[PDB]
């Protein structure tokens, strides 16, 4: 049939499974090479491996590679789904396995693909039931016993190889474990090229930029990105085209394409599947929103982007990048705002954490959560981890009286060994924010964990002008007013307090607008906030931070600065 | 006229531990 | 057939779901368009998404929407529930899943709805059972595999998506996670109209006010409310007539008054006049509260989100909770009252979970006003604690800070604080953006307390004249709570006098001036002068 | 009956309930009296069995759904009404709860049972 | 010391990328003295005197034991 002709040509292959060549090379070796040239193996006098375990995070290409091998190799293929074999009748799962292996051996020199063995082969010492123990023992004796495996090779796929019987992880049963892992930039580019081979893309789309901007996508998310971009484009073109009660007009199908805007929208919308648990609600901030603190903004941009944008120079200079920063100062100065701006206008992934957000009452579960979040961050690198209000989760362990249950000390030790310990040195930048540095563990503020401690001060005159202009960028204003007097009058306020003044100006303008609007309906009077509203909104203006906390923050600042002396 | 058998599992209770804060 | 005609009419479909147009748009885009015009998809060269995970609170209309789209489309519908498919023996739950998918793919192009999926996918890590792991693996293999499925769509329903195996929320299994949230005022109006398409109303019936006063009732709640109100009407207008073993001309006069719906909302799951004095505080709070909600268009035009927090501090029994309740009644926003020491816990890391839960509920049920009563108990001075309880207090105050002002979407949530000792609070909550306004509630003057007495006597049976000015001027040191106690004592004295007078007979319908005098003869003062001096000093230093 | 309907044999319990309901809906508009419903209402949340939760879902399907009931009313009976499902106690399935909890009624029962004051006060 | 080295490398990277952008509008094959001079202005000693005294007191107690 016509559908069969295209479907037959639609069979996957080696060209379709691009993104990881080394693992592909190993699988190709084992599956084909002893079948193409057995004479060289008998010449060298050894038999090849005949067992594989493909493992990795979900959606990387394991089942796809198995399908590709099935389509390419001319040998007989036998697929076994995981929970397909066992039934209620005692002694039937083993009968099914025996029948499967018997068919494979009797038919031809074949391949057996067993999908999701983590369910069929758990650790015997841990399981309490009996049928699973019997079936795993059956699989062991069937795969490696006496007079077994006459030219048969087994392939396995799993998302969690650790939960496998150790007796299965040895030579003869599963010879070597192929790691089908997260692709790199070139791998993502290759995946994009593969998925955009049959699509009618526009002439203005380049895939290099997309591959560069997408970071932690596992390759199953690239298909999602392509599908979502196609969906946006078709939605846009259908809002124009008629309801199309009949068959779609031939005039629109001849002119179809997907522009860079669709892909960009999908990229801004999509998120890697691994981090879908830790997604952050869409909050919009931009660098133009953060007034003042220009040096800090520039330095943060550099320290977050240079390891990402320019890794070639780093590797040519032969040194690592810096992966830490701490913000400390009076409250409301803009630390959280800087974090939001980073999360919005930085390409690397973002992980947001509240203060106690990961603390549980169970034993060791807080440390389990810490390990989980850092493992996610390391897997989906480059990544930015924001630890808001650090002093809640990381205090001076053992100082004064420790935790009664001794849990704070354990969690801070786990945090220590996750930020600096035996690891693979991935791109994970830790952003810290606190307003009480004296209660922080000295072992966290060391270089290599939190390198540079940036102090955000109260805004000066120019910073006040900058923040006022940033806050009033989108409001409608008359040309008459000038904010320099507003900035000068304060002399001690913070960005939060200036926001409060602007808010009261807005409320007074709102009151006047409603008061002037009601008479129009009873029987656009103030399209902008006038100088009177600002003049009258400061009547209830009071300083936010007192004179006792400010002196403490400053004194800590000079205490830190003094140790830098003698230079 | 033929009998048959069947093996079925059973649930088991599991203990736990919990840290406790204090004053 | 008689029932056959109702079968077609009762067939759920479009216009039955109200308040989820965007989500309905996405779902119908996924379900109908590829089945409506597949030639364009074959031309563009990309398979459609074929998996959805609808989530949200229970009883919102997830099953309704799935059934509606399925019945509208020509696809076969098969429903699978959580507990029904899982068993105790070994090796049949996966068989059930396999048979379901097999028959669905064998019969016709079908739409499958797995209701309550969170009971089948426990994440394979926080779970010890074996059958659950095996069924999760079977579900994964069925959804994706060597020629797994074709021309079939799957939808799931859950309340806690986080408690699902991440391998299920991958492209090809669950493509787009649609949020079926609580509906707004417009959604509530349209669902009321939808549910009232067949019932007969009265002339003086409006649904906008009903949508206004109803806050958290969603979907099935609305259906149950309407059904039981109609049933009560039917039962009420059947006993007052003779129980005939009946003329349609008299039966077709049923209607539905408003009082029926009033008690319907009163039994199913104060006012501005009740507060005396505090006029400037009342109007300031009123503007700050209902200006965002009554005029959102102009705020969008100006581009500035409003302030949220307020803090009252002063003597107890003054009416902070009274103002909070008045707000809860005077705006449709939900009210969440939480006491100070209520959130604490001897366990480790549980007060934090409590705070996360209450704030998540407040943000989910927006607009909302959250009343933190006795905030001094939680938000202790973070520095001078020096103890393990001090560490716990530091933890909880940090959680409060990061929750009320943190990486959040800025939903409409208003935090109201109330304390009688304002100088034991960390000055991080008091910064603008968390709790900007510092309102001081003083002891009321003579006119204020007279108005308080008048408001308290709003519905109390009273003589034509009581001369409240004397009692008002003779209680210079009292508070609103104390005045309420005096009024209650007078009422109980009148009640017992009437009971004693009528006992001999078996007398005054209104509280007499003599009764009021002998009730005022006993009184107590709950506030000293030192507390007033402390509050005055705090206000002066502020 | 509650414990009678029990048919562990290849989960025939749901078949028995279906047959019962079909028989009540087949002949005439009738009245179904399911006795001792607390034994077959495992709240589907504290129970760990299989048939219980399966027969709870069968009852929730037979009581509400597409063409669920056509002019037929169901009656239940229990001792503790707190061990029932919140989905079973909903409107449309079990929308009315009647409290059948005196001395004059006990004396009337004593008079009508002995037809063919201390006895009403002591018992 | 690693922090000093990292900061010097960062300034070198900055100068290199700035020079490249100028070129469009190997300039720095190696790290210069000025890079260290500018990067050493923010050098901090992580270990404090209190912790140093605690550690040496523990060591002397171990010796005396
Ligand atoms: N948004 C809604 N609009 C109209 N009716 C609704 C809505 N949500 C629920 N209902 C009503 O509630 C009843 C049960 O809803 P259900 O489908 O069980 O909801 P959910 O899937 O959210 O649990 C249905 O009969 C339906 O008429
Ligand atoms: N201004 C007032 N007008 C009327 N009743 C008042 C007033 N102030 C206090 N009350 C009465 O006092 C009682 C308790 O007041 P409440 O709001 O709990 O006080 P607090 O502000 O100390 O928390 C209420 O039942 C209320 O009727
Ligand atoms: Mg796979
Ligand atoms: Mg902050």
């Amino acid at each position: 049939n016509r559908e069969d002709e295209e479907n037959n040509m639609n069979e996957v292959g080696y060209d379709d499974i691009g993104g990881c060549r080394k693992q592909m090379a190993q699988i190709r070796e084992m599956v084909e090479l002893p079948l193409r040239h057995p004479q060289l193996f008998k010449a060298i006098g050894i038999k090849p491996p005949r067992g594989v375990l493909m493992y990795g995070p979900p959606g990387t290409g394991k089942t796809l590679m198995a399908r590709a091998v099935a389509n390419e190799t001319g040998a007989f293929f036998f697929l076994i789904n995981g929970p397909e074999v066992m039934s209620k009748m005692a002694g039937e799962s083993e009968s099914n396995l025996r029948k499967a292996f018997e068919e494979a051996e009797k038919n031809a020199p074949a391949i057996i693909f067993i999908d999701e063995i983590d369910s069929i082969a758990p650790k015997r010492d841990k399981t309490n039931g009996e049928v699973e123990r019997r079936v795993v023992s059956q699989l062991l004796t069937l795969m490696d016993g006496m007079k077994a495996r006459s030219n048969v090779v087994v392939i396995a796929a799993t998302n969690r190889p650790n939960s496998i019987d150790p007796a299965l992880r040895r030579f003869g049963r599963f010879d070597r474990e192929v790691d089908i892992g997260i692709p790199d930039a070139t791998g993502r580019l290759e995946v994009l090229r593969i998925h955009t081979k049959n699509m009618k893309l526009a002439d203005d789309v380049d895939l290099e930029a997309l591959a560069a901007e997408t970071h932690g996508y596992v390759g199953a998310d690239i298909a999602s990105l392509c599908s979502e971009a196609a969906m946006q484009q078709i939605r846009e073109k259908m809002d124009l085209i008629d309801l199309d009660e009949d068959e779609i007009d031939a005039e629109v199908l001849d002119s179809l394409g997907v522009t860079m805007d669709n892909f960009r929208f999908a990229l801004g919308n999509s998120n890697p599947s691994a981090l879908r648990e830790t997604v952050v609600e869409s909050v919009n901030v931009t660098w133009d929103d953060v007034g003042g603190l220009d040096e800090i903004k520039e330095e943060l941009k550099e320290t977050v982007e240079y390891p990402v944008l320019h890794p070639d120079q780093y590797t040519k200079f032969g040194l690592s990048p810096s992966k830490g920063v701490l913000f400390y100062g009076p409250p409301g100065t803009g630390k959280t705002l800087l974090a939001k701006a980073v999360a919005t206008e930085v390409s690397a992934n973002f992980i947001s954490v509240k203060g106690p957000e990961l603390l549980s009452m169970w034993y060791g579960e807080s440390e389990s959560n810490i390990r989980d979040i850092f493992d996610k961050a390391r897997a989906a690198a480059p990544t930015v981890v924001f630890l808001d209000e650090l002093d809640s989760i990381a205090k001076a362990r053992g100082g004064s009286l420790g935790d009664a249950g001794g849990a704070s000390d354990r969690v801070v030790n786990q945090l220590l060994t996750e930020m600096d310990g035996m690891n693979a040195k991935k791109n994970v930048f830790v952003i810290g924010a606190t307003n009480r540095p004296d209660q922080i563990d000295p072992a966290i503020l060391r270089p290599g964990r939190l390198d540079q401690l940036i102090y955000v001060p109260l805004p000066d005159e120019n910073a006040r002008l900058s923040i006022l202009n940033a806050q009033l960028r989108k409001t409608p204003l008359e040309p008459g007013l000038e904010l320099t007097a507003i900035a000068k009058a304060t002399q001690g306020f913070s960005g939060a307090d200036l926001l409060y003044i602007v808010q009261r100006a807005a409320k007074y303008a709102i009151k006047d607008s409603i008061e002037a609007h009601r008479q129009h309906e009873a029987e656009d009077p103030v399209p902008y906030i006038t100088k009177e509203h600002f003049a009258e909104a400061m009547k209830t203006a009071k300083r936010s931070v007192s004179d006792a906390e400010l002196r403490r923050y400053e004194a800590y600042s000079q205490q830190m600065k003094a140790s830098r002396g003698q230079f | 006229a033929a009998a048959a058998a069947a093996a079925a599992a059973a649930a088991a209770a599991v203990a736990v531990a919990v840290a406790v804060a204090a004053a």
